[PDB]
């Protein structure tokens, strides 16, 4: 409603109700099964949750979840499964912060800085 | 203080001209500079171009670029007579002293699953001086040895490794260009023609080119084909390799098992963890066999009409999954698979298991034609490799919300402001700030309406495209003019420090306990060393990113 700046917010528990369908999540410090568990929850499944777990809003509504749970896909927080359901990746399970691998590029989040020195490469340099 | 000189070069000329003067001398950078700023060049051309060598201190060069593979020539004449030899660039010649501490850290990696020995030590010697001498035989190399015990060791790696790959002998294929190759191989199937044959024009062009397809891709697997191999048992030792042979390395089977590579670390971020690694010794198994990362037949021309690209498609999409070696089921994975795997023994079953999974995710890892019968796609996924990569380079360097719109850019296709902030959940000046940081990179383009005569942008309303290989070709070189800026750097500094650098390798041959110096600059020394393989190890982590888009 002209962008309250709330729903950051609630799209989070959205996001971690949608990945405790997936596996207990207790195994991400990683047991996995074949493809007969039933992984995900369709959108016809958190939007009575999402009013079991009531916000003071105003419509609590469904036909927008829906939507609203598309910039979580587009955030690759989650993926589409099954042309109407949603299911979280396993990429973003990996926001909780061993011999490091070669650097994988899809490991932003742990690659640390450096005090300034000259033999640095940016982005932007060739502009 | 900042390099600006250096933002105005051509990206691929400053990359290839740094990687021969650090390697080379200041002399074959000169010479490899013109071909890449001149095209084709003579030797009569080129001393009128270069202007400070003559005409045979240049041929000095050009007889020492093709030892090492960085010229691809080629001897053709006019129709006058004269046979005048129009030298070339290659650049797989030049990313061999790219790849080059990357080609032996990974022929290394792939013989430790022949033999536990130290080998890891000894192919990598033979590895390192098949480059820098570029085409050698065997037995130049077995007179530099002595001891019989390791003469046939070596004798022995060879015919192994060059079972598997990584090794072809060189030939004039090798030196001559491909789109060059073409039409000359092109024009043995036009004048064959019976003269004066009623065959229409359209029907004669392309009686030409299919007989043609097949005989260009029969030249290009006649080293592939393994007849250097032959030499079978004269006393002992049922196959070694032969000696008259010139024998080189290949990259179409290095990029190959380094596209393998990357395609396990797509999968640990999306499909579990340990059965990454069953889908890892599954593309390792059929490797060889696998199509190239990229079609010589492409690059000859033959995209001036729609459907040749379509029948690129047929043959590309077939290689994928009805090739004999490309064909694998879950079965044949165990004879492979390596003990400490830990699937809580291990049994086909459990594989096919963590084979069905590598299915229904949406990125096509391995999809199947029997259910039993897996095989990963190439043509279907290779561009969705780049694509997800170059998502995350956004993300990590223009922040995570540029990650959000770069996609819901990309399904929607056409979309418009209005349509964006319904779509996304952000502020909107925040949205207008970092849609125009990423307007300034080719990520996103601008489709204006003219809603009047002219195109003014008074009363106008913009559309927001996603172009692929615009937004990626700037990314292509982006890389390569910061891979290349990078090495400037690094030759930069070392030329700077060389009068410590000359007293680092000749005082203190061997007495470096206390230099035969002061310790006031081995410290110095210290912070140039660790800064120059600091630097190559910067390089290593960028070559990743940037060999994505070259395929």
């Amino acid at each position: 409603e002209l962008d309250i700046e709330f729903i950051n917010s609630l799209l989070t528990i959205v996001w971690r109700f949608i990945s405790e369908n997936t596996f207990p999540n207790g195994f991400k410090n990683n047991v996995f099964y074949a493809p007969n568990v039933k992984n995900y929850s369709t959108t016809q499944e958190i939007l009575e949750f999402i009013t079991a777990a009531q916000v003071a809003n105003v419509e609590l509504t469904p036909s927008n979840i829906r939507s609203l749970c598309e910039v979580l896909v587009y955030d690759d927080k989650l993926e589409k499964v099954t042309h109407d359901c949603y299911r979280v990746t396993l990429e973003s399970i990996l926001q909780m912060n061993k011999a490091l691998e070669d650097e994988e590029e899809f490991s932003i989040f742990n690659y640390f800085k450096m005090f300034p020195a000259s033999k640095h490469d940016k982005e932007v340099v060739y502009f | 203080i900042s390099s600006l000189e250096q933002r105005t070069l051509n990206p691929d000329l400053f990359l290839y001209k740094e990687l021969v003067k650090a390697h080379l001398g200041e002399r074959a950078a000169s010479v490899i500079g013109m071909l890449v700023a001149l095209g084709r060049l003579s030797v009569r051309e080129l001393v009128e171009k270069i202007d400070g060598m003559d005409v045979d201190s240049v041929k000095t060069t050009l007889v020492s670029l093709t030892q090492l593979r960085c010229v691809k020539y080629l001897q053709e004449t006019a129709i006058s007579g004269k046979k005048t030899t129009y030298y070339y660039y290659n650049e797989e010649g030049i990313h061999i002293l790219l790849y080059s501490g990357l080609i032996i850290d990974e022929i290394i990696t792939q013989m430790r699953v022949n033999d536990e020995e130290e080998h890891k030590q000894l192919v990598a010697e033979i590895v390192q001086n098949v480059i820098s001498l570029g085409s050698l035989t065997v037995e130049d190399y077995l007179s530099s040895v002595t001891s019989d015990s390791m003469k046939y060791t070596i004798s022995s790696l060879f015919v192994q490794l060059c079972e598997m790959g990584y090794l072809i002998q060189i030939s004039k294929l090798h030196y001559t260009p491909i789109e060059d190759l073409w039409q000359f191989l092109y024009e043995k199937h036009y004048k064959n023609i019976p003269r004066n044959s009623p065959l229409s024009d359209l029907k004669k062009r392309s009686q030409a080119k299919m007989n043609a397809k097949t005989d260009f891709a029969k030249i290009i697997n006649k080293p592939n084909e393994l007849s250097q191999i032959l030499t079978v048992d004269p006393k002992t030792s049922l196959r070694i390799v032969k000696p008259t042979v010139s024998l080189t390395i290949n990259l179409d089977r290095f990029m190959k098992g380094r596209r393998s590579k990357q395609l396990i670390n797509l999968a640990k971020t999306r499909v579990g963890s340990v059965t990454a690694q069953v889908y890892k010794i599954a593309l390792r198994l059929t490797e060889q066999k696998s199509p190239k990362i990229r079609d010589p037949l492409t690059q000859t021309g033959l995209l001036q009409d729609l459907e040749e690209a379509k029948s690129f498609q047929d043959e590309a999409e077939l290689v994928e999954e009805k090739t004999p070696g490309l064909t694998f089921n879950a079965i044949d994975l165990a004879r492979h698979l390596p003990a400490e795997l830990d699937l809580r023994p291990h049994s086909a079953s459990l594989i096919n298991s963590h084979l069905k999974i590598l299915a229904s995710s949406n990125f096509p890892f391995l999809n199947e034609t029997k259910p039993g019968v897996y095989y990963v796609p190439y043509s279907k996924l290779m561009p969705v490799l780049k694509s997800s990569v170059y998502e995350y380079v956004i993300a990590s360097t223009l922040g995570p919300s540029a990650m959000r719109l770069s996609r819901c850019i990309r399904d929607n296709k056409l979309v418009s402001e209005k349509i964006i902030n319904s779509t996304a959940l952000m502020k909107e000046k925040d949205i207008r700030s970092t849609l125009a940081s990423l307007i300034r990179y080719n990520s996103v383009e601008i489709q204006e309406v003219p809603r009047t005569a002219d195109r003014s942008a008074s009363r106008a309303v913009f559309l927001f495209r996603c172009k692929e290989t615009h937004s990626y070709n700037f990314m292509r070189q982006n890389l390569e003019w910061n891979m290349a800026n990078l090495l400037f750097k690094k030759e930069k500094l070392k030329q700077e420090n060389s009068t410590l650098l000359k007293k680092a390798n000749r005082d203190d041959v061997k007495g470096r306990e206390n230099e035969l110096l002061l310790p006031s600059e081995l410290n110095q020394l210290k912070m140039v060393n660790e800064r120059e393989l600091n630097v190559f190890a910067r390089l290593s982590r960028l070559l990743s990113l940037w060999e994505v888009f070259q395929m």
